[PDB]
């Protein structure tokens, strides 16, 4: 959460005043401008994402289907020995 | 709140669905001749109508199969309708809202924007005596008015962008005569 | 010059120069190319951003200092081996110090020398924003792909 | 409201006159008042063309006017 | 080379029966180098002191490979003792103010170079010359999250 | 008759006379209830938290790359003799070449005409346009994604070689990082005022784009129910 | 009013965009009761 | 509508938002957050007066 306050970035250090100053720190930059940088960002890092935000329209499962389905199930059943009563109730009167 | 029929649908919509309703009733016809025009018309533009009339059902196998698809079309559709309607009572825009001192909006002084405060009081005493908001005082001292009663009859009108000055006179303001807010 | 760094604007018209907050940048324009005009100056004042960080720097550290525009163009590029703008000026020692916007790139760093960063930037797309939403297959999303 | 009930009384009064080219203006105005509201109650329709299509612009009215009440009605709920 | 143990940037795997460790492919199937990485074992080097090869993979050590393309080097990385980055104090309460950790080994006589996350401030760049700063990155905070409703 | 009803009554049907009929097609039918109208919000309230997405996934995208062979091809250019230029005169050359059919001038001229349509996309330094959000009248105007960027550079102070102010200033700076003051710096110069999580306004009017699925239902619709009627023709005359 | 979130009832602005077309529809159907007869006596 | 408010509502309860919040500011018990030892995080803290 939140945002970033102390920015700064990682950086390569060597001792003082050693010959291959000069040469590295131009280096490291052409990679910059070339685009090999972007090129290890996606193997290495940003590749997988559970990120579906907060607000989450929930894809509503079977699990709210159990309170009506039952319901309906019982029916069915409910109604079979109503059915045997009735039609002897037909030969009763 | 717009126009009830423009609002949530495009024009287009409503000729392809019109067009459609001759189009799904002819090969009904069609589909007599597998083993009554006044009636298939009619029994497909009240369907998707939700309406309570109807005098037949048609017969043939091949149409039982289209004619139960086409009522899932029609609850879709409506459902659609009534979806989104309720989209547009729930949103507004802001923008315009400014939070005080803090703003950014007034900090630096375009020529879009103009404050207002009672010369010669007390608003006065308290920006020149400050140090880092006189890049706002400079602005202030170009438009400030003569007493409180013309600056409110000044601003009803777009002629101010913004007024400065004490809440316990603003607020009966606002509250009394309600075209304005705090 | 440039819209959120270095912003420019004319003096007060009652006193010669303007308010507090700011420093006096003075600037060059000459005549016509028929007839030119000898030394003719005239003095603004620049505010901002980089102004202000220029100035606490300079408080920190005991030196002072005297801004002054530049005219030959804009940032500068590498054209017959020639450079302009602010990469020209400093090239030819004559202006000791160069500040503002300047991006930082591989050509520059052998000519001129550079310090540490203090605003991540680079390029960035910027398009109008669509009027309207994006629901490809809206009517089947919700409820369930199974029930 | 009251618009809308004006209105059931006139469109009554049209039903009478198409008739004129086992029908009762107490059935019109169930047949009108049912269909209104999800057309609930089951009801001989009349059986003239043109108070027919009368009847489907009505539906056509009482579909828009629903809709757009339970729409509005939940506008009330959460804000 | 000194490079500390960190999550994203070096990872840390033991090594295989024939002393190196297997070569694996990611979703593309590229190889991925698997340099020797001669780092101590265990969670603190207190107790035990025990140096054992290893080999670590990642992002940081890949920088390391193609710099070194352009400048002819070779190199033999080892992992810090300490495993702490490292900061400066006071020690006997003597005047003398010494580094300890990362820091130290570079400071004096045991290696030339740092690839790691080490973050640039004021008081470390005193007396080291850092480079430009290849990665712009920040600190923030994290924290649990609370289950929705069904 | 009871596929029918599942869905607003919708078909007028001829009724069983029977009675334990007559309490499974009620029961069924308050199944429809809650059924239908549970189905009915929730799209509603999907629909309310859409998302928004750009037209576009970055510079790397081919959108950007053979403008030719698609509808009437973004117009975008970019200010000349700066240092965006360079770059890509180095890595897209045909994507350069391209370019100079615009050829846009300043800045402010360059955003008006993204404002009237004659321009569809731009590029330029990360630093200014995310300034150029937050000032604009309304809220029209957005970077692609979240701000990111495609290479990863600074500004600084340049100054001439060899002088031990290199060192004193390079240290100097590291001080002012130290104290936290930039942030209030940020907080009076360069903060935004819109653009809170990007809320999206309104989708309207629904035009053909969307229903294409509904529509294709009912094609694919018309289309098996035609093989149904040929294939039972055929059979059945044998 | 207060409570900026302005939640605002619908009134008689929506009412000539529904009663208009189907008041409208029933003069429209006037004279095709006129017309519909003609048809019955023209065969 | 009343299946519709509910499927859409959460009442978010609180976030820490920075360095700003009065619940970092003036600890309690309730809260214990830490750093690692020697660290980059550290020297910045230490350093400040406020
Ligand atoms: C970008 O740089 C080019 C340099 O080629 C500028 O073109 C010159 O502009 C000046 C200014 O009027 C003219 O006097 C020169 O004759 C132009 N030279 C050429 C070769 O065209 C161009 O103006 C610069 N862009 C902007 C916006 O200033
Ligand atoms: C009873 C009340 C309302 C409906 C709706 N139904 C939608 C499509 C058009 C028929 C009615 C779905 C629920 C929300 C109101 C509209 C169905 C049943
Ligand atoms: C560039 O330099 C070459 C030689 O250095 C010269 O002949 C040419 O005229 C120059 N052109 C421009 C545009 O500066």
């Amino acid at each position: 959460t939140g945002e970033l306050f102390f920015r700064s970035g990682f950086g390569i250090g060597m001792r003082k005043d050693s010959p291959w100053k000069q040469q590295v720190s131009l280096s490291i930059l052409k990679s910059h401008e070339n685009g090999f940088m972007e090129d290890l960002d996606k193997t290495w890092v940003r590749y997988q994402e559970c990120d579906s935000r907060s607000n989450a329209p929930a894809t509503l499962t079977f699990e709210n289907m159990a309170g009506v389905f039952m319901l309906v199930a019982g029916g069915i059943v409910a109604g079979i020995f109503l059915i045997f009563i009735e039609i002897a109730y037909k030969r009763h009167k | 709140t717009l126009d009830s029929f423009m609002q949530p649908f495009q024009s287009t919509l409503w000729l392809l669905v019109g067009l459609s309703v001759h189009v799904v009733a002819v090969m009904l016809y069609l589909l007599d001749r597998f083993s009554t025009l006044s009636s298939a018309m009619w029994f497909s533009w009240g369907v998707l109508l939700n309406s309570g009339i109807g005098e037949g059902a048609p017969r043939s196998f091949s149409a039982r199969i289209l004619g139960m698809v086409w009522a899932g079309f029609a609850m879709i559709i409506v459902a659609s309708y009534t979806a989104n309607l309720a989209a547009f009572l729930v949103l507004d825009r802001p923008e315009e809202r400014i939070t005080g001192i803090n703003d950014p909006r007034l900090r630096n002084p375009s020529d879009k924007f103009i404050y207002a405060t009672v010369k010669q009081s007390s608003v006065d005493i308290y920006f020149r005596r400050q140090v880092e908001l006189s890049t706002m005082y400079r602005h202030m001292e170009k438009h400030n008015y003569e007493s409180a009663a013309e600056a409110i009859q000044a601003v009803r009108d777009n002629k101010l962008h913004a007024f400065i000055w004490d809440s316990a006179v603003l607020e009966f303001e606002a509250s009394q005569k309600c075209d304005l807010v705090t | 010059e440039e819209a959120p760094f270095v912003i420019v604007e004319s003096v007060d018209p009652l006193s010669g120069t303007c308010m507090r907050n700011t420093v006096p940048c003075q600037k060059r324009i000459i005549s016509e190319n028929k007839t030119d005009e000898e030394p003719g100056y005239i003095k603004k004042c620049c505010k901002g951003f980089c102004i202000d960080i220029l100035k606490k720097i300079s408080k920190s550290v005991k030196f002072t200092y005297d801004l002054y525009l530049v005219t030959n163009g804009k940032h500068g590029k590498k054209i017959n081996g020639t450079w302009n703008g602010m990469i020209g000026e400093v090239v030819m020692k004559r202006a000791y110090m160069a500040v503002g916007s300047l991006t930082i790139n591989e050509e520059r760093s052998e000519v001129v020398d550079f310090s540490v960063p203090f605003i991540e930037t680079g390029i960035s797309v910027m398009v109008s924003r669509s009027n309207g939403t994006v629901s490809p297959s809206a009517f089947l999303e919700p409820f369930s792909a199974d029930v | 409201w009251v618009m809308m009930f004006v209105m059931l009384l006139i469109v009554s009064a049209v039903a009478v006159f198409v008739f004129e080219y086992s029908f009762t203006i107490g059935k019109a105005i169930w047949l009108l008042w049912g269909l209104v509201f999800n057309n609930s109650v089951p009801v001989q329709n009349p059986k003239g063309t043109t108070s027919k299509i009368m009847v489907s612009v009505w539906a056509f009215f009482a579909v828009i006017f629903l809709a757009s009440y339970t729409a509005n009605l939940a506008a009330f709920m959460i804000q | 080379i000194v490079t500390i143990h960190q999550e994203p940037f070096v990872y840390v795997k033991p090594t295989m029966s024939d002393g190196t460790c297997k070569e694996e492919f990611t979703v593309n199937g590229d190889p991925v180098k698997k340099v020797i990485c001669t780092g101590p074992n265990d969670t603190s080097p207190g107790s035990p002191r025990h140096t054992v090869p290893q080999c670590c993979y990642g992002f940081c050590i890949d920088l390391l490979i193609k710099l070194a393309r352009t400048m002819q080097f070779t190199y033999e990385v080892h992992l810090v003792a300490d495993g702490k980055f490292g900061t400066q104090e006071r020690v006997q309460n003597s005047n003398k103010k010494e580094w300890n950790g990362m820091m130290g080994e570079l400071l004096s006589g045991q290696a030339d170079m740092i690839v790691a996350p080490l973050t640039i401030n004021n008081e470390r760049a005193q007396y080291i010359e850092f480079s430009k700063p290849f990665k712009y990155q920040g600190l923030t905070i994290l924290v649990k999250k609370e289950i929705p409703r069904s | 008759l009871l596929w029918g009803l599942v869905f607003n009554n919708s078909v007028p049907v001829q009724n069983p006379k029977g009675t334990t009929s007559k309490i499974m097609v009620s029961v069924w039918a308050f199944f429809a209830v809650i059924f239908l109208a549970s189905y009915t919000a929730n799209l509603a309230a999907f629909m309310i938290q859409e998302e928004y997405v750009d037209q576009v996934s970055g510079l790397s995208d081919k959108k950007f790359q053979r403008p030719n062979d698609f509808s009437p091809p973004f117009r975008f250019g970019t200010v000349p003799n700066g240092s965006t230029e360079r770059n890509i005169r180095n890595n897209y050359a045909e994507m350069h070449a391209y370019m100079g059919k615009f050829n846009q001038r300043g800045v402010d001229d360059a955003l008006l005409s993204l404002k009237t349509g004659k321009l569809d996309a731009f590029i330029y330094d990360a630093a200014v346009l995310n300034y150029m959000a937050g000032r604009d009248e309304g809220c029209k105007l957005v970077t692609i994604g979240s701000g990111k960027v495609f290479a990863s550079t600074g500004y600084g102070i340049a100054i001439q070689k060899d002088s031990g102010w290199k060192r004193q200033v390079d240290l100097a700076i590291l001080q002012l990082f130290g104290d936290g003051e930039m942030e209030e710096l940020e907080a009076l110069w360069l903060t935004g005022i819109c653009h809170n999580e990007k809320n999206e306004v309104m989708s309207s009017q629904l035009d053909i784009d969307n229903m294409a699925g509904v529509f294709y239902m009912l094609g694919a619709a018309m289309a098996l129910s035609l093989i149904t009627f040929i294939c039972e023709h055929l059979f059945y005359w044998q």
